[PDB]
Formats: C-alpha cells, structure tokens, sequence
C-alpha cells in the first residue's frame, strides 16, 4: 500500500 | 504530545513552515488539448502534489501521534478536500479563474463545469472575507483531522484528534482577536470559515464521483497512488 | 428589509422551536425489516411524508421566506437529505447503537447489514448520534444547526449571509445562557459546525445510494422524492 | 413543473 509506505518512511 | 503544549503563535508558525510548495503543470499553450489530455495534466499535477501533501501532514502538530492506520485513513478521506482548498486559495486573486498552477490559469469556458463554478464561488467567498494565510493553514489542518475522524481502544485516538481540533479553534480565535475583531465579529467569522468546510466537503464528494466516472471509462491514465486514494472512497 | 434580522436571540429561538415539524410514525406492522425491499419501502414512505413537513418548516425559518421562490427551491433541493439526516441523528441520541427513524421504527446496524452499501452510512449516522450525545446537544442548539444547514448548503448571497450570522449569534447566546465561558463557547461552536461537514458527507453518500435504489426497481419513489433526487443529478 | 414550486406557495 503506497500511502502507508510513504507515511511510514 | 507536544502539539497540546504549543501556543497559538507557535501553532501558526508550525503550520506556516509546514506549507507545501506550489507546483507547475506540464501545460503548453502551443500544444492542443482535449478534455482527456487536460484531465491528464491535472492528474499528473495532483499526483505530484500528493507526495508533498503526505510530508506536509507529518508536520501538522498531533498527526504523527496517531497510528499509521489512522494516518492513512485521514489522508484517504481528505486528500481531494485539501487539494481543493489549496486550489481555491491560489485562485483568490484571479476572479472568474482557477489557478491550478502558476502556468495553468483556467477560466470557465459534463457537470465538470458545475464543480468549476462551485470552486469559483468558494474562491469568491475567500476574497470577500479577505481570508488570511494564517487562517488558511488552520482551515487546511482542520480538514485533515476532521474529515475522517468519523469514518476497542481506538477511542483514545479519537479523543486526541478532538483536543488538537480544539487547539486549532483557539488558534483561529487568537488570530481574529489579534486582527482587532470584536467578540461578536470573532464568533461570526469563525462560523463563516467552518461553514465553508461543508462546501469543500461537498465539492470533494462530487469530485470523487467524476474521477471514478473517469477511471472506469479508460479515458485517462490515473497514477498508482491516485488509484489507491480513489479506491478507498469506493469502500 | 427582512424581519429576521430584527428578531432578538430569544425570539429567533422561539421562532425555530415553533417551526419544528412533528416526529412522524412509520406504518405499523411489527415486522422488523431485514430486506432491501421492506426497509427501503418503509424509509421511502417516511421520508416522503417528512418532506411535506420540512417544506412548511422551511417557510417558517426566519429569512427563508424573504428569498425568491427559485432560491427557496434551490436550497431545499440541496439540503433536504442533510435535514432529514440531522433530524434522524437527533432523534437517535437517547438510543445508542440504534437509529430511531420513527418511535415505532428502531433499526440497528444488523438490519443495515442487509441492503448493499448501507451499513457504512448507518455507522456514520450512529457515530454522529453518539457525538451529539457526548456533547449534550440541546434542542435549542439543534434547531439552530438545522436552520444553518438549510441556508448554507446551497448558498453558492448577502441576505443569507446576514441571516447565517444571526443564527451564529443565536447559538452563542444559547451557550452563554447555559453558563459557558467565552472559551467554552467558541470551542463548542466550532465542534458543532465541524459536524455539519460530516452531515454533508453522509448526505452525498446517501444520494448515491438513493440514485442506486432508483436505477434498479425495488421501491416506487414518489414523484416528489424523484424530483428531489434528480436535482442532485 | 416541479412539485416543490407548488408546495412552497400554499
Ligand atoms: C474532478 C473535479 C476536479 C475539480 C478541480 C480539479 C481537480 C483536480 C485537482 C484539484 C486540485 C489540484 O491542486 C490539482 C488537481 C484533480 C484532477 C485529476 C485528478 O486525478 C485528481 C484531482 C478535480
Ligand atoms: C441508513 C440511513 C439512510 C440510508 C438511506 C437514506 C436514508 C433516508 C431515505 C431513504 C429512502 C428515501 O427515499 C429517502 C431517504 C432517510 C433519512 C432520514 C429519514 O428520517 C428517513 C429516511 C436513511
């Protein structure tokens, strides 16, 4: 999940 | 949390510094455009804005105090609302026009025109109120936290969001009091600002319908991120 | 000049309270609706009757009658489901986990768990109801919020602007009357108005479902409900 | 035309 990834970064 | 410890002036400073930049589109006046390709431009622009928005959200006081799943949900709910109030804010000084990008100024010329007129009316409302930059960043943060607050111990997270929202309310009043407004004028302006958010929500909902209507018609290549953001509103 | 602006705060409250439509009953027959036909049948029938009262309610909202007939039509077409929903949410305050469409029609999410794509809207309404309950929303506050919805939701203008301001003053008046401090007042005012954004969201999702209900063939829609629905498309 | 136009008069 792209949004979860970018937020987790 | 340190967000609950911030003064109103600190809150404003934090929000102002977290502001994303204004991006350029791929628009070329010498290049012909159809409705399909124009939507391509806006899609490309929105996709690049989303990355900036995600990093902006992390710098909104109180946002990273939340679980990742709650962070995801709020952004999924609010992303088009946030884009739209940004668009409306940029368009204030251009009556009858929408400034999608510094190189993309479009005037009114399906129900896409209706959404267009709705955005123009909101912009007109902003400039008649003489909306301030400090107020705008407060409004935008409210949208992020409020639009998805109501989609075990998940209630603890909901409480925190409400307390931060109360903080932004205090901040708005502080800004208005500093602007020399009487108490009656403060309460009235506060109401005026928050009622606009209902309108921004409406435009977002209508916008999602058209984007879903788009996607299904092959018409325009949606980005991988936009597809996921869009799909979240289909469930 | 409108007499709405000349009203005192207490007079504004009295006018809105007096304008209140009654709580209508659903058809009897104690069959708990667990079908998309029966429940949408019941809800459509109720909403159709509620609409007639809403129209006559709106005419008694100060400032509304001062608008042109077409502007009155526009505002009602834009806001009717919002108005139905905030009324539903208000009625359901004292019944946590339940939606009181009528005193003899009390539904839970397990009944909403029927009908494709309604349990989500069900949950949203329940959340709004719980929020109103935890805020101890008062009846005088409720009628102010409902009037705000009517006047604001389709506002896009100066007359409506001043009337909206007048209702804001009225809300503040009620909170000050309730003994709240200045800070508690503007905090509560903000909390109430932010919920109006959620009501807008629920209405728009509701329109989609009603349009979806219409496109099939399940419940006969009244001509009135059909015209109110078509206005959003 | 619209039913709403009639009902708002009465
Ligand atoms: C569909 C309604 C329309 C109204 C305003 C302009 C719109 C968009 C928009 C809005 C704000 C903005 O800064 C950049 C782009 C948009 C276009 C395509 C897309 O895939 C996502 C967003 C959407
Ligand atoms: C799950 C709740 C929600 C979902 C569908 C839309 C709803 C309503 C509805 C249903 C059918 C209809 O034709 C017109 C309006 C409704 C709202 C408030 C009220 O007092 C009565 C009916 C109810």
């Amino acid at each position: 999940k792209i949004l979860h990834r970018l937020l987790q970064d | 949390s340190l967000a609950l410890s911030l003064t109103a002036d600190q809150m404003v400073s934090a929000l102002l510094d977290a502001e994303p930049p204004i991006l350029y589109s791929e628009y070329d006046p010498t290049r012909p455009f159809s409705e399909a390709s124009m939507m391509g431009l806006l899609t490309n622009l929105a996709d690049r804005e989303l990355v900036h928005m995600i990093n902006w959200a992390k710098r909104v006081p109180g946002f990273v105090d939340l679980t990742l799943h709650d962070q995801v949900h709020l952004l999924e709910c609010a992303w088009l609302e946030i884009l739209m109030i940004g668009l409306v804010w940029r368009s204030m000084e251009h009556p009858g026009k929408l400034l999608f990008a510094p190189n993309l100024l479009l005037d009114r010329n399906e129900g896409m025109v209706e959404i267009f007129d709705m955005l123009l009316a909101t912009s007109s409302r902003f400039r008649m109120m003489n909306l301030q930059g400090e107020e705008f960043v407060c409004l935008k943060s409210i949208i992020l936290l409020n639009s998805g607050v109501y989609t075990l111990k998940s209630l603890e997270e909901k409480d925190h969001i409400h307390r931060v929202l109360d903080k932004i309310t205090d901040t708005l009043i502080h800004l208005m009091a500093k602007a020399g407004l009487t108490l009656q004028q403060q309460h009235q302006r506060l109401a005026q600002l928050l009622l606009i958010l209902s309108h921004i929500r409406h435009m977002s909902n209508k916008g999602m319908e058209h984007l879903y209507s788009m996607k299904c018609k092959n018409v325009v290549p949606l980005s991988d991120l936009l597809l996921e953001m869009l799909d979240a509103h289909r469930l």
